[PDB]
């Protein structure tokens, strides 16, 4: 919330100091459904399609 | 093999529904008008902006229904109607009402066609002095922004075929399009956009996508 | 509500600098498709 | 100039340009096939034992004495490989070991990361028995001392003997590795199998000990990160167990 | 020979009885809808319980019939009507009113047809991402029992061509079904049971079968 | 006469004479290479799948009306095969059952014994939706009833129409042995993967059930036992999981 037409969308927020057991991100995989993944190139090529499968590089 | 580009755009669609009459008082609804530009059915028209160049043919197919309207007359014993279906290359004359000279001129191509029949159909080859279509133009005219000469494609014109001092009928025309033999290239990204006119790229800023809840969830696994 | 797999990211270390530089750091994500990929069944898409 | 290795569903990337130290010399394998040949029957379960188990990060301050851990009881937990720990009666694995660490070229300092066959330590007071929870946590590392320690039941954990009543500027004679922060700052130890019976127990018998101890301590200067977390990955090799028929 | 699986099971079938208008207060009243399950059909549903798993393309054909309304207004001079019939994908856009945007996607096969012309007719190849079909399933979605997503198979919607503000008749519509090329695997024994719902295996208790007056009974023999 | 089998840390005993039913002329195998070839990676334990299983025994009296068991779903919690069907998200077996009875030459009785794929049951109310806890119970066997049963969430399970809604006169068509006092009292079925895809999960889906049923009902005269234990031993068969690396 609060960054959606700004282009801090694409960036992950990287903090300094001693933090050495938090979490920096974490996302489900799933193209076509999930909001993270839905609008890529990959993303918008998949909703022309009602079954596909295969594997992804991130 | 179902990613292919020819399976992924030969595909029929309706793109215009107009209504024309027998006899009237207005003499433009006598007669039903279609210009042939491929920015006005949003069918085809996102599908196509994945594109910057495409050249293809085209197959029309119409289908025509009637009927008689509810003003005063009944008991009438009508033969089957007949209906004209005229095709106006880019550079040929336009009519102006349905009496006109130019519905018989030996340059447009005419179809005469009557009820009860199989749908009526005619295929048209890439007409363009240039070697593609263009989905985008970067550009003028010579000046509208973002329009060119090159895509001119044709009209279309539907009329009775009845005598002198008719019968009042109103019919009705869905044309059918689809596009075959077709080559594309330079791939664009998607529209990320509603469009709001059909002549330009016009739009509102939109967000990129949708929100979460944090930079770390992921919902519950059932 | 998922039954798919999930990729995370752990501070392991922590970040080091010396003097002068900035504070803050960023990370970028690419997503692309390998080669072996299928689809069927050309419908309708659900965004206009 | 990267390298990305995957065992199993596990993908983790290093430098292709690391040095590898292999122990005595040995890569693991299994015992052949006849020295228990009559009824002594050997099983390997291979399919979730060759994948990377990360385990958290450690933080390194400018007051830090070190960290160790205890192989096996620190994977214990580790899905599969804890399975196996519990429906075995006896097992024997290599190991290994990846250290990793993240820092800038503003922040200085050196670790030693050593892997001590057997590393039998001392009760922080003389006539005492050690107590098992004061030399493993599982997973969690535990931390050495910069001064003397006391109480009962504690290890003698002062780092300059490293529990174990030796000079620590001589633990180089066992299999270890430098990391120098001006420099190359990942380290990788394979680790054989090595006992004086072939099989054993993984409960009551601690194969072998991993230590990282600094030995010029982490300094840093105005905006800088005042940490660096340090990251070891465990990849188990050629495990084997008793046979269950 | 004629105990053959294909002469068996491909034989068609009345499988939906619609009816829709072209002019209404209702808006659900003005288009034609069917789920497409083979569990809805009694036709046929006994004849496949005698197996486990079934793979079949599927052929459907459709009649179409009409009638103006006895309402007010006579004297008309209709011409024929037109007719859309537009098939789903599984996981493609569902309509909500006639006048919706789905029904102009390019990606949901669509038939146009005139009256008067032969039936129509389409044909469906195996669409599912599994490997066959399942008449049987001990388990849960993901949570309903006996239901997997594995079997969708798609959608059938129909509605008039019109132009704007038409003229008032109502249409009824008959699918047909059959099945080629058929695949059946692990046989099962008959179902000795009234099915009593559409979804699930529910029944009541009934007798093996019918009695007679002693265990030595043989009647006369004539 | 006597036969004695041993896979793994596990041996039981039969008769070399017994008769064995492959379920459709099928043994078990592998999924062979490459139906799946490019990212889809499979693996199997081998380790401490292929050894027997047993079961409690069930008491067999004059009165019983059946029992019943869900494969898997009971052996979820028979230790590694228990611990593989959580850590993996995908899997498939096939499996080897005995079926065995003691009992004297002065007791007469008839069983039937059938492997059900896809025994899709009803509930009891017409109007209602299975519970998942009426289903199955684990290792413990269900029971059939004599008569047609009520109130909610129960199964209508009726002997007679094996809460199927079919005639219990036609389980013959599944893979069956019967078991006749007056002769052999042991039975035997061989049962490959059979499903609509390679592989699938393993608590969201039952692949068959195993169905005890007596026609001639037990009966015995004046100080034999009252009852008769019959024993079910399961061993799974080229069993193989998705990868993890």
């Amino acid at each position: 919330e609060g960054k959606l037409d700004t282009m801090e969308i694409y960036r992950i927020p990287v903090q300094s100091g001693n933090h050495q057991s938090s979490q920096v991100f974490g996302f489900q995989v799933q193209p076509g459904l999930d909001n993270v993944f839905k609008h890529t190139l990959l993303g918008e090529i998949l909703n022309y399609y009602a079954h596909w499968s295969g594997s992804i590089k991130l | 093999s179902e990613s292919s580009i020819e399976n992924f755009l030969c595909r029929s669609a309706c793109v215009y529904m107009g209504e024309y009459h027998t006899t009237n008082t207005d003499t433009s609804k006598l007669f039903a008008s279609w210009t042939i530009n491929a920015r006005r059915m949003v069918q085809m028209r996102r599908k196509l902006e994945l594109f910057t160049y495409v050249r293809f043919d085209m197959e029309v197919t119409f289908v025509i229904t009637s009927k008689q309207d509810q003003g005063t007359q009944l008991g009438q014993d009508m033969p089957p109607l007949t209906h004209q279906i005229m095709y106006i290359p880019p550079g040929g004359p336009i009519p102006k009402s349905v009496t006109d000279y130019t519905w018989q001129t030996s340059t447009n191509p005419s179809i005469f066609w009557t009820e009860g029949n199989a749908p009526p159909r005619m295929s048209i080859p890439f007409i363009s002095i240039g070697n593609a279509y263009s989905n985008f133009y970067d550009g003028w005219s010579h000046g509208v922004y973002g329009y060119n000469t090159l895509n001119h494609m044709g009209q279309i014109y539907v009329r009775h075929v009845n005598g002198s001092s008719p019968l009042p009928m109103t019919s009705t025309v869905r044309m059918y399009f689809k596009p075959k033999h077709v080559k594309v290239w330079v791939p664009r990204p998607p529209r990320l956009c509603q469009y709001k006119n059909a002549s330009t790229v016009n739009f509102t800023p939109t967000n990129i996508t949708e929100k979460r809840q944090s930079i770390n969830y992921i919902p519950e696994t059932v | 509500y998922t039954s798919a797999g999930n990729v995370t990211c752990w501070y392991q270390t922590g970040i080091v600098v010396p003097a002068g530089t900035p504070t803050s750091c960023s990370i970028m994500c690419f997503v692309s498709a390998c080669n072996d990929f299928s689809v069927r069944l050309l419908k309708d898409t659900p965004f206009i | 100039r990267v390298r990305s290795i995957t065992l199993g569903n596990s993908t983790i990337t290093t430098q292709e340009s690391a040095n590898v130290v292999v122990a005595y010399g040995r890569w693991p394998e299994y015992l052949k096939d006849n020295e228990a040949t009559a009824e002594d029957q050997p099983t390997q379960p291979d399919v979730a034992t060759c994948r990377f188990y990360t385990l958290e990060s450690v933080t390194w301050e400018r007051d830090s004495p070190g960290w160790w851990w205890k192989f096996p009881d620190a994977l214990k937990d580790m899905g599969l490989f804890g399975q196996n720990m519990y429906y075995h009666y006896l097992g024997r694995a290599g190991y290994t070991i990846h250290v990793q660490c993240n820092a800038s070229k503003f922040h200085q300092g050196c670790l030693m990361v050593v892997c001590v066959p057997e590393a039998e330590m001392g009760c922080s007071q003389v006539d005492g028995t050690v107590n098992e929870h004061s030399l493993s946590e599982g997973e969690t590392a535990k931390k050495f001392a910069s001064t003397s320690t006391n109480g009962t039941n504690t290890v003698q954990s002062i780092v300059t003997n490293a529990g174990m009543g030796v000079g620590v500027g001589n633990l180089t004679i066992f299999p270890h590795q430098w990391i120098n922060l001006r420099t190359n700052n990942c380290a990788t130890i394979v680790m054989p199998y090595i006992n004086n019976v072939p099989m054993d127990n993984m409960f009551r018998h601690h194969n072998f000990t991993l230590m990282i101890i600094p030995f010029v301590p982490l300094d840093y200067s105005s905006d800088s990160s005042t940490y660096v977390p340090i990251t070891v990955t465990v990849a188990p090799m050629c495990a084997e167990y008793n046979g269950l028929r």
